[PDB]
């Protein structure tokens, strides 16, 4: 099917496809509702596109308002910023064993950050993804995974 | 300006005083403390009417009905309880809350229950059977006070999180979250007599008037002090319009509520004045205060 | 969509003028008030030991008049129950109609007679003119104000009476489209406006707007405001009706237990509703001042109600992307 169609089908399935609920991750996260097959649209990380330039005079920003900073890197020119304007993606926890994959599509001309499903996921599973950071110097993670690295970095 | 003075001095709460109320007739004056006791009172003699026990922990609230035939009691038991003024019967015991119960409010027709917990959940009751009919994870931390609008058809909420966050009462929709660009912790909220505006306290002696049409801050109102207790604000309206609070410095204060200027500061209070009441007729104001006083008086003006 | 376990063979429901409250027929013949707030019944009323199939609210509400399946109707004081009059009648009554403006009168629509007017403080009786003389079946109601009387035959002619007089203000025969009339299944109204709705046996609701049948007068072609059917499945309607604010239409397929919803101006089917294909439906209302909908089905009532996008939606949500607007000084001191 057509990315364009099938974006539209997603965008039209995902305010029920998809809820937030509290968390044995952590907090409140991002759960299934709709059993979900392998490779389908899960939900985009809707929110603000900006270019990279503007990324850290944003950070800063947020960085002077002690409000945390919920951005996406599209590509080396691109970013969604979520952290004022976004959608319930930014509920999405990571594991490292993900059921989701994060790809970059373009539509239009324009380009969309969308959750995709690493396997058929099926209704109450919390869903996850690969945040792929880079390690830094260290954030525990609680993902559950047998294979877990014990950090995201 | 206000010349409020002292006429009767209250007391008898072995413990510390949480939430003291003037009947809606103006009758009666019931005080709730953490003795597990609550206290009616003559409202215009200060003659001690009675005393209705039957909470099993601490009293964190207590509302009237608006015939003035009913009392709902929040306990730091976990539960309400529902009374009959007039026998002191525990008509309705509400169970459900899964932690100390802070406040609690009938809505405009009497007929149903709002109650905040420290669950951080709101809970939304009937009267008749006192079974909870809602239940709102409202607050990231535990409501400190819940109101009704003029009809009935909004709940607002307040928290230690800072939050006030509007709810539609017949579906439970947040309407609306109130920001001040902080986040200051929102001891105490309630609507406007109009139904227009909302006052809120915040832990920082900062007392806040917002539109609710608007959804911004119209007023504000400081020179008081309270930061970590909810001290109740009332609008004085049966002579001038003012707002009245109660402050850390064991001072009653009075504000103009137009110009926020203070126009009466009642001292005689030992103790922080824990709980603020406005007569609904008279020009008469319950001032309770904490332990360490013990002690509610009553204040009478001339306008 | 919501039911309720506390009420037992629903028959026929009504509600207040409000919207605030829900009086439901039951198969021993009660009433059953049911408050949509406190969710709980409010009241139960001894009307009959026959089901009750008609009921209707008074404005003020403090009275409702209920027909048994043994040719009673009853008035009843909402806060008492008590039976306020009683009367019986040959043929027995399909439906009976509080006046919207005048609760001391009320029209009566009985099986094999013609409708009748009422009154409550007199025990009189107006008896309303049948066009054809041999219908035996005719449907009737006031408008919204109850300032005219509409009354259709099994044959599609339709007469518009003056409430007062009785007297013809206006007349016409809906067709089938080619020559042929139709049974009248039952005449709505909108508590709102003018637009009002016709059932009918071929299976094809008709909107009109009264005032075009008065400017029509009489024996004229008024055309209706619109014609509304289940194109796909040519499905009957066993109970129709307006919203609360006159510009959603809803339908019950008794055939397939559904709900069609459509729009006045332009018609289109907002939606469908589907219930348990195993239940027979029997009774459809809509909430005056709330996007709900009650449906009554094998004795069960169901619940229907329309959200917006908040209760969990409300930072500034926001739908699509939104490409960041750059100023002039973005980038300045």
């Amino acid at each position: 099917l057509p990315m364009p169609m099938r974006f539209r089908h997603l965008k039209k399935t995902s305010k029920e496809a998809v809820g937030v609920y509290r968390s044995p991750i952590h907090g409140r996260g991002l759960f299934c509702k709709r059993n979900i097959d392998a490779g389908e649209m899960v939900i985009e990380y809707a929110g603000i596109v900006i270019r990279s330039i503007l990324t850290d005079k944003r950070e800063k920003y947020y960085d002077s308002k002690g409000i945390g900073c919920y951005m996406f890197r599209i590509d080396d020119s691109e970013v969604v910023d979520a952290t004022m304007h976004g959608n319930a993606a930014r509920f999405i926890n990571h594991s490292c064993e993900p059921n989701c994959y994060s790809r970059v599509i373009n539509i239009d001309g324009q380009k969309h950050i969308v959750i995709f499903a690493m396997r058929k996921i099926y209704r109450g599973e919390e869903l996850t993804y690969d945040y792929k950071f880079p390690i830094e110097d260290k954030l525990p993670c609680n993902c559950g995974a047998k294979k877990c690295r014990k950090f995201l970095n | 300006k206000p010349n409020y003075a002292l006429k009767f001095t209250l007391a008898g709460h072995t413990k510390a005083v949480s939430s003291v109320k003037f009947s809606p007739n103006g009758e009666w004056l019931a005080s709730s403390s953490a003795d597990k006791l609550i206290k009616i009172w003559g409202a215009y003699d200060g003659k001690f009417e009675k005393t209705i026990s039957g909470h099993k922990l601490g009293i964190s609230d207590v509302a009237w009905s608006s015939d003035s035939n009913l009392l709902v009691s929040a306990s730091d038991d976990k539960t309400l309880k529902i009374w009959d003024v007039s026998s002191g019967k525990c008509l309705k015991t509400l169970k459900g809350h899964s932690n100390y119960v802070f406040c609690c409010n009938f809505n405009p027709q009497s007929n149903l229950i709002v109650s905040g917990s420290f669950d951080e959940s709101v809970r939304i009751w009937d009267v008749k059977t006192g079974k909870c009919l809602k239940t709102l994870p409202a607050h990231s931390d535990p409501v400190s006070a819940v109101h009704f609008n003029r009809d009935g058809s909004l709940i607002v909420s307040s928290s230690y999180d800072g939050l006030c966050r509007i709810w539609d009462t017949a579906s439970g929709q947040c309407l609306k979250t109130l920001i001040d660009d902080d986040n200051p912790p929102v001891s105490f909220v309630k609507f406007s007599p109009n139904g227009k505006y909302i006052l809120a306290a915040t832990l920082d002696n900062t007392l806040k008037l917002w539109d609710y049409s608007k959804g911004k801050c119209l007023k504000t109102y400081t020179g008081h002090k309270n930061e970590k207790y909810c001290i109740f604000a009332n609008f004085s309206v049966t002579g001038g319009k003012w707002i009245v609070s109660g402050s850390e410095d064991n001072l009653v204060y009075i504000w103009n509520l137009q110009t926020k200027e203070i126009v009466q500061k009642l001292q005689g209070h030992t103790d922080v004045v824990i709980s603020t009441a406005c007569h609904p007729t008279e020009n008469i104001i319950a001032s309770a205060a904490l332990e360490n006083d013990k002690t509610i008086k009553l204040w009478k003006s001339d306008c | 969509d919501g039911t309720l376990d506390c009420i037992s063979m629903a028959l026929t429901c009504t509600f207040n003028r409000w919207g605030t409250l829900l009086a439901v027929g039951c198969n021993d013949g009660r009433i059953v008030i049911w408050d949509f707030l406190t969710r709980g019944i409010a009241k139960i009323i001894s009307a009959h030991i026959h089901p009750v199939c008609s009921l209707c609210w008074s404005r003020d509400g403090h009275k409702l008049v209920s027909a048994s399946t043994d040719n009673i109707v009853s008035q009843w004081d909402v806060l008492s129950g008590d039976c306020d009059q009683r009367f019986r009648f040959p043929s027995p009554i399909l439906k009976v109609q509080y006046h919207p403006r005048d609760q001391n009168k009320v029209l009566v629509c009985p099986m094999k007679s013609a409708p009748v007017m009422l009154t409550l403080s007199d025990s009189k009786h107006v008896v309303l003119p049948v066009d054809d003389d041999s219908d035996l079946n005719v449907v009737a109601s006031f408008d919204r104000r109850g300032e005219y009387i509409y009354t259709g035959n099994a044959k599609g002619k339709i007469l518009v009476l003056k409430t007062d007089s009785q007297d013809l203000v206006a007349s016409f025969r809906v067709t089938t489209g080619t020559s042929n009339t139709t049974a009248i299944k039952s005449i709505e109204f909108a508590r709102k406006g003018s637009c009002f709705l016709i059932n009918t046996a071929d299976r094809i609701i008709r909107v009109y707007d009264g005032r075009e049948i008065l400017t029509c007068g009489r024996d004229g072609e008024p055309e209706p405001m619109q014609k509304l059917q289940d194109l796909v499945n040519r499905t009957p309607w066993k109970k129709c009706c307006f919203s609360g604010d006159g510009e959603y239409i809803v339908a019950g397929s008794a055939r397939q237990h559904a709900l069609y919803i459509w729009e006045k101006s332009i018609g289109n089917l907002v939606k469908i509703l589907h219930g348990t294909r195993g239940e027979l439906l029997l009774d459809v209302a809509w909430h005056p001042v709330r996007p709900i909908i009650a449906s009554i089905s094998s004795g069960v009532v169901s619940i229907w109600a329309q959200n917006q996008v908040e209760n969990w939606s409300a930072f500034k949500e926001l739908d699509e992307n939104v490409e960041y607007e750059e100023r002039e000084s973005e980038f300045d001191i």
